[PDB]
């Protein structure tokens, strides 16, 4: 009890030293371990976000909808359903044994057990049938909108292309889990960065370009219907809103998680962002309905 | 009286006579 | 005959001012919580009557701000009130098929004298009119309409050459003659002293919502739901003046040439009676302006509405 | 800036 | 001397008259804003008497003391080409209540027509209804005999059931905003209608102070 | 890699030694140490999940709400603003220097900062508010649901019972806020917790007791609305759902918090608890209209 | 006119939005 | 069974 009486000291420098692989000193301070233990709370609560903001949409979905059986409500109830799986199953990673500091300073493979491989391939499967079902609930909004036109030029082209982005990033997504979890298998100890980084930039701008799709043609049919009067609020403009959410939000929010310090757990701002892309569709479904009933009330 | 105008000439008369525009 | 006109025999003075028609506000104050259903002046210019939906008749002060005196009611319901000429005597009726004589004394609200009450219509009362202190003119809904006696307590006569609602009655303030409406049109005037119809009118097929008699006595007006006004003479059976949301109700200026009128949705407005035009709309009230009765002196006017409110209008001579 | 990053048992976010 | 006079003399009896009245009017006011009144129209000769009585001149202050609760009811009578005048009157009142003589056929016709005019008058548009159907006995048995064309434009003679689910629907087809309106069968032994009232007043205020606080 | 070579050999026995104020040894194992930073994760993905709910509450009720300005969208919004507002300073809480390993592991008061108890006093009072809001919108619950009946006796009685319910969690809650303020601004490792359960198990016993309220009153109007026809699924089926919801779902939430092991950081599901005795209003709100327009326009 | 064209395109998307469910 | 515990320097949940 040497130091106690000291006004001015910090205890944040003072060296934790412990058993490791790399020897049996292992020196290391306060303040890095409080940084992992800060990244590791910091994932936790942006996940804690996806997993309850998922929730409560998906139970708002259940009660405020008119329409049950669409097509558009089932792609977004599965995208939903797995938003909430996969933050079921990270926070089920993060209180585990990869995520713990027995492992993540001491690494000793021992720790961990086929079980929780088993359940990084479970939440890297989810996460591609995630990104499949946003893929989907993006080209299905494409081709919807873009059906119509009477001159199918530049709207077969623009649908082909983001086709052509969503089965891209679906396959590179696939083709990360899939290789992840072939490393994974061979060696518990290793990790592959590229494949994320090509897959999450492919997703970015895949919503920044479709959302960029549905900002002009939401103009220009916002255009088309000042020629028939209706400068009223209307469902269109409430569509126009939330596409240029989605463009404007998750753009900004992927730029901060590529923009900020590393090493502080705010890499996975990228969720939010997905967040964010997903939940573009009900709330602009909710505010339609609503818009609609409470101006035939009005 | 049967004519009407008689009846129009003591309405005219009656809010003629004893009337001012003090204001 | 029918050649005849009131604004072509008056197109040679025309009107002098069109515009800023000076009216001074004296009350916007109230205790009542109900809509006005009628308010009468006394035959001198100093106290006026109200009543509303609740069980109040209130008697109010022209001249100062407050209230004199306020008698509560047998029946809640009231759609009329009436202040005799000797001003002792007070009177109601509506939706009780009773009318009621009340006597105000001793400066109290207690309503200690219940005088009379008479069970005589099966409908509706709408209109009661003070003749002397001893008479008392009702109509009602049936075609009826009673001059009950306050010692006497009977009916005298029965005018009943009208089919349909009895709406509202006309007394001038000099013979003693009387006027009533109705919803199937019709304007009659009565000798009041024999059962016949001395006179009759133009149908239009209309509702008659307000009478008023000229203050020379000799000219009758009658608003309607279309919003016309009928300006018809006492004599010789000729239309004279249509005026053309409805006319709730009437009155004249002691001058006679402006007549002020309530109008269903406009508000209270005034009318030049020779140019036959609108001149200085009363925009005041918050409320729809139920009634717009002038005082017999005619230096102060009266104007209530549903907002619960009277507004005492006191003119330098308009 | 810098490249997003796993760890060697972390799922894909 | 028609000015407005505030100096004046005399107004140590006006300031004891002006307030006591006052004290009148403001006592009168708190005591007629609690009551509940209830306008029980109808038609002539429909059979309100026998509700009301069961329940237990022209318009009779049918005052009554559940609880802490003082109801009123306004027993209408007379009914009169012209009612529309004086029907302004009762925009405080809680609810109407309507009698149906069910046997009657023109009486249904001419009183279906008078309820879709007073369900969508304005005064009334805040003002939630409760129908009676005054002769369901009598309609049972003449429902066997004598259907009338002007009713069934499509409905087969059946039961009485058939055909009185008809009427209870329709009338239930005949409000624009969907006001609280609630249906009863009564008859000359009903001994279950007072019930229907005290319910009916109960679930009008439940449904109107909540979607005053806002829950709904 | 000594240890890396040997297959079986358990890291989370291993033992931490490092320095502290209560001794120079200070030995701790792995698990002790993994339970600290998996309470620490715990608390973070519950208030993320809080935070994440009452936002996108707060968003839906901005959209799809009829009637604003109405006393209950006020406290239901003060109420979610206050969860959102509290959660945040809970967030900057988490990340500081009161839940760091190195304040759990090594009580030094010097890494102690007077903005920390700032955030402390605030978060206290954003508390108290939070509760003062909770009983407001309890207590109008019960207030608006006992009007129409005529015999106000029973009815006058249980309202009261209600308000001396709110009064006394509003009044325990602000007596444990000033009760741990002065003493953590006396001393910064002493606190204060029976008040703390006490006022914890008021707001258990004040949702339970006002939902059981809300539940009878909701199946006597029922029955009585079933006398009179009306046996459709309706607004007060809704209401009777949700209130039956807020009867049984936060009070085994509570009993949970209340019986699960401790030092594992699931003391904080009394906040889901409130959380949903909050959400209890907005969703019936949602639901309520979301089937009054679709049954009375569609 | 392209009044018809234009109102024909959007009555078939606003019909397409609403039968997909966006609307 | 447990009583609700507050860290020293906790807030209220
Ligand atoms: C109405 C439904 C469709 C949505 C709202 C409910 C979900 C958001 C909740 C309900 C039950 C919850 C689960 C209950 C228990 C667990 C186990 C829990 O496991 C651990 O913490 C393990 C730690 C360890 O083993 O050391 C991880 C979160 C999870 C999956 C929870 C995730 C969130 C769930 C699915
Ligand atoms: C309209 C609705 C549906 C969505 C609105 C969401 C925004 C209000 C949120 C979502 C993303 C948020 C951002 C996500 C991350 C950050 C980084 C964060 O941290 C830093 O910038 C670190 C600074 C430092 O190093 O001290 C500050 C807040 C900010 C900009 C947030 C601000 C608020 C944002 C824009
Ligand atoms: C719209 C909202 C209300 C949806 C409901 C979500 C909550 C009810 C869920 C979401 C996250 C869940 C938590 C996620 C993880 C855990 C850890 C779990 O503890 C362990 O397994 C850890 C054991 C160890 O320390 O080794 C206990 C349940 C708990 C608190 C869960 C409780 C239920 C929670 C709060
Ligand atoms: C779904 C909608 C309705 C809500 C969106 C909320 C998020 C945009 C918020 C909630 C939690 C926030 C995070 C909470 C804590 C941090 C840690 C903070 O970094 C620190 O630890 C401080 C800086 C340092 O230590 O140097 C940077 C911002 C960040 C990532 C915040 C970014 C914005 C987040 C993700
Ligand atoms: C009305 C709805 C749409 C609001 C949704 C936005 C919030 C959920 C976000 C926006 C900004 C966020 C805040 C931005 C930054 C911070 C600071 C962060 O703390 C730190 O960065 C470290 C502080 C320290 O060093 O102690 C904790 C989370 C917090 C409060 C965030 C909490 C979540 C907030 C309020
Ligand atoms: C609005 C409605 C739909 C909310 C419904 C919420 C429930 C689905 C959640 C709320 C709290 C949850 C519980 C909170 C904590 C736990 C403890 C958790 O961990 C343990 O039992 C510990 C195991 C061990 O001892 O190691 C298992 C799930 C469970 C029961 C959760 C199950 C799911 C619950 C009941
Ligand atoms: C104490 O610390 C040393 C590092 O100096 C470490 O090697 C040792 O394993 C620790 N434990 C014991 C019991 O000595
Ligand atoms: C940590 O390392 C330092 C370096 O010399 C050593 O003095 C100290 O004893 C070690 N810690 C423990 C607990 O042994």
């Amino acid at each position: 009890s040497n130091l106690f009486y000291d006004p001015t000291y910090n205890p944040g420098q003072s060296t934790i030293n412990y058993t490791s692989i790399y020897g049996n000193g292992s020196t290391i301070t306060f303040d890095e371990l409080q940084g992992l233990v800060n990244s590791t709370v910091t994932q936790a609560i942006m996940f804690g976000v996806r997993c309850g903001a998922a929730a409560l949409t998906l139970i708002v979905m259940w009660m405020t909808s008119r329409s049950r059986k669409t097509p558009i409500f089932i792609i977004n109830q599965v995208s939903l359903f797995l938003i909430i799986l996969h933050s079921a199953l990270y926070f089920k990673y993060l209180l585990s044994n990869y995520s713990s500091v027995t492992y993540a300073l001491t690494g000793f493979p021992q720790f961990i057990s086929r079980g929780d491989v088993h359940v990084y391939g479970a939440t890297n499967i989810i996460q591609v049938l995630l990104v499949a079902s946003i893929e989907t609930s993006l080209v299905f909004q494409i081709k919807v909108i873009f059906t119509g036109d009477n001159f199918k030029r530049i709207g077969l082209m623009l649908t082909s292309i983001s086709f052509t982005l969503g089965i891209a990033t679906v396959t590179m997504y696939f083709v990360s889990a899939v290789k992840g979890m072939i490393v994974t298998y061979n060696d518990v100890s290793a990790t592959q960065d590229k494949y994320f980084n090509a897959s999450t930039i492919l997703l970015a701008s895949s919503i920044n370009f479709m959302s960029f799709v549905l900002v002009v043609k939401l103009i220009l049919a916002i255009r088309s219907r000042r020629f028939l009067g209706l400068k009223q609020f209307d469902s269109f403009h409430i569509l126009l809103i939330m596409s240029c959410q989605s463009l404007l939000v998750p753009s900004i929010i992927f730029i901060l998680a590529y923009s900020l310090k590393p090493n502080q757990g705010t890499d996975v701002l990228t969720t939010v962002a997905t967040l964010l892309a997903v939940l573009s569709l009900p709330l602009s479904s909710m505010w339609a309905t609503a818009a609609n009933n409470a101006s035939k009330t009005n | 009286r049967i004519t009407a105008s008689n009846a129009c000439l003591t309405i005219i008369n009656y809010t003629s006579n004893t009337k001012d525009y003090t204001l | 005959i029918q050649d005849a006109s009131l604004f072509q025999m008056a197109n040679k003075v025309t009107s002098l001012t069109k515009n800023k028609i000076n009216l001074k506000p004296n009350i916007v104050l109230k205790g009542h919580n109900n809509k006005i259903s009628d308010f009468r002046w006394s035959r001198d210019s100093k106290r006026i009557l109200s009543a509303s939906q609740d069980g109040f008749m209130l008697i109010w002060d022209s001249a100062s701000g407050l209230k004199q005196n306020a008698i509560p009611l047998d029946s809640q319901w009231v759609l009329s009130c009436a202040i005799s000429p000797s001003s002792t005597l007070v009177a109601s009726a509506g939706l009780n098929n009773n009318c009621t004589i009340y006597r105000v004394s001793k400066e109290n609200r207690v309503a200690q004298n219940v005088a009379s009450i008479f069970k005589g219509h099966t409908c509706y009362i709408s209109d009661i009119e003070f003749t002397d202190n001893a008479h008392i003119l009702t109509a009602s809904g049936d075609m009826t309409c009673a001059l009950w006696d306050i010692p006497k307590a009977k009916r005298v006569r029965e005018y009943s050459d009208h089919l349909g609602d009895v709406l509202a009655l006309a007394i001038p303030e000099e013979s003693n003659t009387f006027a009533s409406c109705g919803s199937d049109g019709y304007t009659y005037i009565w000798d009041s002293r024999s059962p016949s119809a001395v006179q009759s009118f133009y149908v239009n097929d209309s509702d008659i919502n307000a009478l008023r008699f000229f203050k020379d006595g000799m000219s009758i007006v009658a608003g309607s739901d279309n919003g016309a006004i009928n300006m018809y003479d006492l004599r010789s059976d000729c239309s004279i003046a249509t005026f053309s949301q409805g006319v709730v109700s009437l009155d004249f200026s002691a001058s006679g040439r402006l007549m002020y009128s309530c109008y269903t949705d406009i508000g209270c407005v005034v009318w030049d009676v020779l140019k036959g035009e609108i001149v200085g709309k009363l925009e005041g009230h918050g409320g729809r302006v139920t009634g717009v009765r002038s005082s017999p002196d005619g230096l102060a006017v009266c104007t209530g509405s549903w907002d619960s409110t009277m507004k005492i209008w006191s003119p330098g001579y308009q | 800036w810098h490249w997003l990053q796993l760890k060697p048992g972390q799922p894909m976010y | 001397t028609q000015t407005i006079g505030d100096e004046s003399d005399p107004f140590l009896q006006n300031k004891r008259a002006n307030d006591v009245i006052e004290q009148s009017l403001q006592l009168e006011k708190q005591r007629d804003k609690n009551e509940i009144k209830l306008l029980l129209l109808g038609a002539d000769n429909s059979g309100k008497s026998t509700v009301l009585k069961q329940l237990k001149t022209g318009i009779t202050e049918t005052e009554f003391n559940i609880g802490s609760s003082k109801f009123k009811v306004l027993d209408a009578g007379g009914q009169r080409s012209e009612r529309k005048k004086w029907i302004h009157c009762f925009e405080g009142i809680t609810a109407v209540l309507f009698v149906l003589d069910m046997s009657d056929y023109n009486r249904m016709h001419e009183s279906i027509m008078l309820f879709d005019t007073l369900l969508n008058s304005k005064w009334f548009k805040d003002t939630p209804f409760i129908l009676f159907l005054n002769k369901i006995d009598l309609f049972e048995e003449k429902v066997k005999s004598m259907p009338i064309r002007k009713y069934f434009p499509d409905g087969r003679v059946g039961d009485a059931e058939a055909g009185l689910k008809y009427f209870e629907k329709i009338f239930l087809s005949l409000n624009k905003t969907n006001k609280p309106i609630y249906v009863k069968r009564t008859c000359a032994t009903d001994t279950q209608t007072a019930k229907f009232i005290l319910s009916a007043v109960t679930d009008l205020i439940i449904q109107q102070n909540l979607k005053k606080i806002g829950i709904i």
